[PDB]
C-alpha cells in the first residue's frame, strides 16, 4: 500500500505525505462531518467502508497558516478557489478535521447556495418584519451543529436574555444548548436561534474561551442573487433573509480568536456561467469588497504523482473491474478523458 | 433604476442628438413615429401601384 | 380601361387615401397619446370617423397590375404567380431562373 | 457615485477602509501607539496591495493577478 | 447515401494492423494491399478504438434513446452499470466467507449474461394456409433472438406498472433478476417457449 | 480553453483521443486548435480530422496508411438534406389520405 499513510492525525501531515490517503475514523466522520462531505463521496465511503482522503498542497498550505495563526489579531479569511471538481470542498473538510481534533468550535455551513433557492415555507419574521425566515433550512443545520459541538453546548453560556415569546424566554447564564434545542423542537424560532448562536460564539471567542472556525462552503451565494419570490412574484434580495444576513457578520474580520475558511462553488450557483471559477466573477464586486483583504488559495487538478495514487486506491479496493484498467494503456485514457480531474476521473471509474 | 448623475446625463445626450427630453410613456412615442416616417398612403408604392 | 371594376374601385380608394393622408395623420396623433384630455380625444374620434370610408388605408388591396388578382400576388413585381411565371418561364425577367439545389 | 465611475480608484474606497481598520486592530493587539493614517499608507507594502486591487478591478482577472494580490496581503497580515 | 459504393466500411480494430507481416497469410496479406486502393468511410462518432468499447452496451443505448438524445440514453446506461456495481458490493460485504466466491461484481459480465438468459430459441411466425393465419413455431436467427432480448428488457422497464421508479433502478433490478434466471423477461421467454411447443403440430405449414 | 472544459461530454473527448490512441502516442504532443461553426459533435469531428492530418507528419508512412484505413483522414460528406416543397421533410412525405 504505497497510496496510504499510517499517520491518521491531521496535525502531523507534511510535504512527504502528499499523494497518500489518510483514514478518517467512523466516530470522527459522524461527529465532524454529519452534512459536510460531498454527496458523491459518501457513496465511496459507503461502498469502500472507509473514508480515506488525500493529503494535497492546498490543505497542507492552509494547515500551515492555522498553526502559526495569532489568536490576538483579527480573523484571517482564507478562500479556496479552483476549477470545477478540483477538491476544494474536500480540502476544506481536511481543515475541519484538523481543528475539530484540537477542540475548536466548528461553525460549518456545508452549502450556502441552498438558502437562496427552492424554499417552500418562507415565513415572515417576527423579530424584524422586513426579513424572511427559513425554518426548515435552519433547523436541519442546528441538529448537525449540535452533533459536532455537543460538548461545548454546556460550557458555553449566553450573556443576554433572549425572548422567544412572552411565555417562554431564555435567561442569562443558561447553556447555549437550550437555544439550539428551542430551535429544533419548535422549527419556527430556529432562524432566530441561529442568529443568537453566531452572535454569542463570535463575541465569546474574542474573550478567549474557545477558538472558532467559520467553514462556509459556497460563499459566493451570500452576495449574489436569489430565485426566491414574494407573494407578489417579486425577486427577493439576499440581505432580506435573516439567515443570510447574520452569516455575513461572521465573515467580517472584526473579531479575533478564530479563522475563516471558505470555498467558492459554481455548482449550485445562481446566474453564473459554468466556466466561471475566479473569485471576482463568482463573488462579484459586493463579495470581493466585503472579503477583501482575503488570502486566495488555488486548487488544481491531480498532478502525475497524485493521479497514480488515486488509481491505486481504486485498484486496492477492487473498484476498477474492467480488465484493461490496471494496464499502462488504460491509465492513459483515464488521464486524457479526465485531464487528471478528480471528479471526471471518479465519475469515469464508477462504471468501469 | 438609474443614478441622478446617469439620469441627468442621459437627458443631456437627448438634447444634443435631438431626442425626447421630457419623460414620455410608450403610448405617446408613436407621435414621434407617425411624423418621423411617411404614411403608407403617401408612399409611391401605394398610390402608384397600378400603371 | 382597367381589368375590371374591382381594380377600378381600388384605384379610387388609393386616390382618396392620398388626399386625406395628412389630415388623418394629424387627427390620429391627438388620439395616440396619454397627454391631451379625453374631451379633446373624444372629439377627434368623431372627426376621423366622419371622413369617407375610402380614405382609410385598410381598404386598399394589393391586386395584380395585369389581371387584378387579389391573392397570390408578389409585392416586388406586383404580379400574380401566374403572370410572374409566364414572364419568368420565357426568360423575360432579368435574373429570374428556376432553382435547383 | 462609485457605480458611475468607469475606472476604479483606490483612494476613498472599501479596500482602503478595510485594510486600514484591519491594520489598527493589529496595533492594538501589539499594544502600540503607531496609529497614523499617513504613515501606514506610506509603507511599500500598502503600495503593492493597492496596485493589485486596481489591476483586478480594471484589467482582466487572471491567475497571475490573484497570486500577486495574495502575496501583498500576506505581508500586511504577517502571514509568513 | 452520400457515399458511393466504392467506399468501404472502416475497421477500428487496433490489434489487427499491428499483426506482424510474418503472421499475415497469403490471403490476408493480399487484402491489406487491396484496401490501400479502396476508399474508406469516415468512422462514425459512436465507435472509437478505446479498450472499454462494448458493441452490445452501445447497441442497447441506441435502442433506448428517444429523439436523438444520446447524452441521456448513455447516462441511464452508466447509472445502471453503477447501480449494479454498488448493489453487488453491498451483497458482498454482508455475505459469508464462502458465499463471496459466487458473487459477480462486474456489471458488464452481468449485462451480457442476463441478455443471454433471455434469448429465445424458437419463435412464432404467422403463416397463411387455407385462408387462415397460424402461429407456427419457426427457428429465430441469432440476430433476432439477440434483438428480442434487448427489446423485451426495455419494454418491461418502460411498462407503466412501476409508478415512480427511475430507469437506472428499474433496469438494474431486472438485469439482476435475469442473471439468476428470474423475472418477467425470462417468464416472457418461457411463455413463447410454451406456445411454440404446444403448437408444434403446425410445424409443417412453413416451407423454408 | 482546455479541451475538457470546452468539451464536457465524454464522447467528444473520446473523438479527440482516437487519433493519438491509434498511433499509440498519447501524452507526446501539444495541440492548439480553433474550431468555428457547427455544434457540439460537429466541432469534435472537425478537430479529429485536423489533428489526424497534422499528426501524419510525425509518424511513419506505414502508420499514415493505417490511419487512412481507419477512417481518420477522410472528410465525412454527410450533410443535412434539403426539404422539398411538397413534403413534410427531406424524405418524409405528408400523410396520405
Ligand atoms: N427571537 C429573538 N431573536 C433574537 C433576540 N435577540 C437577538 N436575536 C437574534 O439575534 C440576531 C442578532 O441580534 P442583534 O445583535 O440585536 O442584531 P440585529 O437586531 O439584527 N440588528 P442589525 O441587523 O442592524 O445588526 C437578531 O437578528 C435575531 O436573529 C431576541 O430577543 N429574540
Ligand atoms: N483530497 C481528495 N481525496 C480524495 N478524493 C478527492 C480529493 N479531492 C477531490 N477528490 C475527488 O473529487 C470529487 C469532487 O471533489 P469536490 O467535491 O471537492 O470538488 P469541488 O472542487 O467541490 O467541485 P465543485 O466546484 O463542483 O463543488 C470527490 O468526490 C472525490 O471523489
Ligand atoms: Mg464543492
Ligand atoms: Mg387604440
Ligand atoms: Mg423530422
Amino acid at each position: 500500500a504505497i497510496s496510504r499513510t499510517n499517520e491518521n492525525d491531521p496535525a502531523k501531515h507534511g510535504d512527504q505525505h502528499e499523494g497518500q490517503h489518510y483514514n478518517i475514523s467512523p466516530q470522527d466522520l459522524e461527529t465532524v462531518f454529519p452534512h459536510g462531505l460531498p454527496p458523491r463521496f459518501v457513496m465511496q465511503v459507503k461502498t469502500f467502508s472507509e473514508a480515506c482522503l488525500m493529503v494535497r498542497k492546498p490543505a497542507l498550505e492552509l494547515l500551515h497558516y492555522l498553526k502559526n495563526t495569532s489568536f490576538a489579531y483579527p480573523a484571517i479569511r482564507y478562500l479556496l478557489y479552483g476549477e470545477k471538481g478540483t477538491g476544494k470542498t474536500l480540502s476544506l473538510c481536511h481543515v475541519i478535521h484538523f481543528c475539530a481534533k484540537q477542540d475548536w468550535l466548528i461553525l460549518h455551513i456545508p452549502d450556502a447556495h441552498l438558502w437562496v433557492k427552492n424554499c417552500r415555507d418562507l415565513l415572515q419574521s417576527s423579530y424584524n418584519k422586513q426579513r424572511f425566515d427559513q425554518p426548515l433550512e435552519a433547523s436541519t443545520w442546528l441538529k448537525n451543529f449540535k452533533t459536532t459541538n455537543e460538548r461545548f453546548l454546556n460550557q458555553i453560556k449566553v450573556q443576554e436574555k433572549y425572548v422567544w415569546n412572552k411565555r417562554e424566554s431564555t435567561e442569562k447564564g443558561s447553556p447555549l444548548g437550550e437555544v439550539v434545542e428551542q430551535g429544533i423542537t419548535r422549527v419556527r424560532n430556529a432562524t432566530d436561534a441561529v442568529g443568537i448562536v453566531l452572535k454569542e460564539l463570535k463575541r465569546q471567542s474574542s474573550l478567549g474561551m474557545f477558538h472558532l472556525l467559520v467553514a462556509v462552503d459556497g460563499i459566493n451565494a451570500l452576495w449574489g442573487r436569489t430565485t426566491l419570490k414574494r407573494e407578489d412574484k417579486s425577486p427577493i434580495a439576499p440581505e432580506e433573509l435573516a439567515l443570510v444576513h447574520n452569516l455575513r457578520k461572521m465573515m467580517k474580520n472584526d473579531w479575533h480568536g478564530g479563522a475563516i475558511v471558505s470555498a467558492l462553488s459554481q455548482t449550485g450557483s445562481l446566474f453564473k456561467p459554468r466556466k466561471a471559477y475566479l473569485p471576482q466573477e463568482l463573488l462579484g464586486k459586493e463579495g470581493f469588497d466585503a472579503l477583501d483583504p482575503f488570502i486566495p488559495i488555488l486548487v488544481s487538478n491531480y498532478n502525475p504523482k497524485e493521479f497514480e495514487s488515486c488509481i491505486q486506491y481504486y485498484l486496492e479496493n477492487n473498484w476498477l473491474q474492467h480488465e484493461k484498467a490496471p494496464t499502462e494503456e488504460g491509465k492513459k485514457e483515464l488521464l486524457f478523458l479526465s485531464n487528471a480531474n478528480p471528479s471526471l476521473l471518479e465519475r469515469h471509474c464508477a462504471y468501469l | 433604476s438609474l443614478s441622478e448623475y446617469a439620469f441627468r446625463m442621459s437627458r443631456l445626450s437627448a438634447r444634443l442628438f435631438g431626442e425626447v427630453t421630457r419623460p414620455t410613456n410608450s403610448k405617446s412615442m408613436k407621435v414621434v413615429k407617425l411624423f418621423s416616417e411617411l404614411p403608407l398612403a403617401k408612399k409611391k408604392e401605394t398610390y402608384d401601384w397600378y400603371p | 380601361h382597367y381589368v375590371d371594376w374591382r381594380m377600378w374601385r381600388d384605384v379610387k380608394r388609393r386616390k382618396m387615401a392620398y388626399e386625406y393622408a395628412d389630415e388623418r395623420l394629424r387627427i390620429n396623433s391627438l388620439r395616440k397619446n396619454t397627454i391631451l384630455p379625453k374631451i379633446l380625444q373624444d372629439v377627434a374620434d368623431e372627426e376621423i370617423a366622419a371622413l369617407p370610408r375610402d380614405s382609410c388605408p385598410v381598404r386598399i388591396r394589393n391586386r395584380c397590375v395585369m389581371t387584378s388578382r387579389p391573392r397570390g400576388v408578389k409585392r416586388r413585381w406586383r404580379l400574380s404567380r401566374i403572370v410572374f411565371r409566364h414572364l419568368a418561364d420565357h426568360g423575360q425577367l432579368s435574373g429570374i431562373q428556376r432553382a435547383t439545389w | 457615485t462609485e457605480a458611475d465611475m468607469e475606472e476604479y480608484i483606490w483612494e476613498n474606497s472599501s479596500s482602503e477602509r478595510n485594510i486600514l481598520e484591519t491594520l489598527l486592530q493589529m496595533k492594538a493587539a501589539e499594544k502600540n501607539m503607531e496609529i497614523n493614517k499617513e504613515e501606514l499608507l506610506g509603507t511599500k507594502e500598502i503600495e503593492e496591495y493597492k496596485k493589485s486591487v486596481v489591476s483586478l478591478k480594471n484589467e482582466e482577472e487572471n491567475e497571475n493577478s490573484i497570486s500577486q494580490y495574495k502575496e501583498s496581503v500576506k505581508r500586511l497580515l504577517n502571514v509568513t | 447515401s452520400r457515399y458511393s459504393p466504392e467506399f468501404k466500411d472502416p475497421l477500428i480494430d487496433k490489434e489487427y494492423y499491428r499483426k506482424p507481416v510474418e503472421e499475415l497469410t497469403e490471403e490476408e496479406k493480399y487484402v491489406r494491399e487491396l484496401k490501400k486502393t479502396q476508399l474508406i468511410k469516415a468512422a462514425p462518432a459512436g465507435k472509437t478504438s478505446s479498450v472499454f468499447e462494448d458493441p452490445v452496451i452501445s447497441k442497447f443505448t441506441n435502442m433506448m434513446m428517444i429523439g436523438g438524445n444520446k447524452v441521456l440514453a448513455r447516462s441511464l446506461m452508466i447509472q445502471t452499470l453503477e447501480a449494479v456495481k454498488r448493489k453487488q458490493f453491498e451483497k458482498y460485504h454482508a455475505a459469508s466467507a464462502e458465499e463471496q466466491a459466487t458473487i459477480e461484481r462486474n456489471p458488464y459480465t452481468i449485462f451480457h449474461q442476463a441478455l443471454k438468459n433471455c434469448e429465445p430459441m424458437i419463435g412464432l411466425v404467422p403463416i397463411l394456409k387455407g385462408g387462415r393465419f397460424y402461429q407456427v413455431p419457426v427457428p429465430l436467427p441469432d440476430r433476432r433472438r439477440r434483438f428480442l432480448a434487448m427489446k423485451w428488457m426495455i419494454t418491461e422497464c418502460r411498462d407503466k406498472k412501476h409508478q415512480r421508479t427511475l430507469m437506472p433502478e428499474k433496469l438494474s433490478h431486472k438485469l439482476l433478476e435475469a442473471f439468476h434466471n428470474q423475472g418477467p423477461v425470462i417468464k416472457r421467454k418461457h411463455d413463447l417457449h410454451k406456445m411454440a411447443e404446444a403448437n408444434r403440430a403446425l410445424a409443417h405449414y412453413r416451407w423454408w | 480553453i482546455d479541451y475538457q472544459l470546452y468539451f464536457p461530454i465524454t464522447q467528444d473527448r473520446e473523438q479527440l483521443m482516437f487519433p493519438f490512441h491509434f498511433v499509440d502516442r498519447l501524452g507526446k504532443h501539444d495541440v492548439t486548435c480553433t474550431v468555428s461553426g457547427g455544434g457540439r459533435s460537429a466541432q469534435a469531428g472537425a478537430i479529429r480530422l485536423a489533428m489526424a492530418k497534422a499528426l501524419c507528419s510525425f509518424v511513419t508512412e506505414d502508420e499514415v496508411e493505417w490511419m487512412r484505413q481507419a477512417g481518420l483522414l477522410t472528410t465525412d460528406p454527410r450533410v443535412r438534406e434539403r426539404k422539398k416543397p411538397g413534403q413534410e421533410g427531406a424524405r418524409r412525405k405528408f400523410t396520405w389520405k
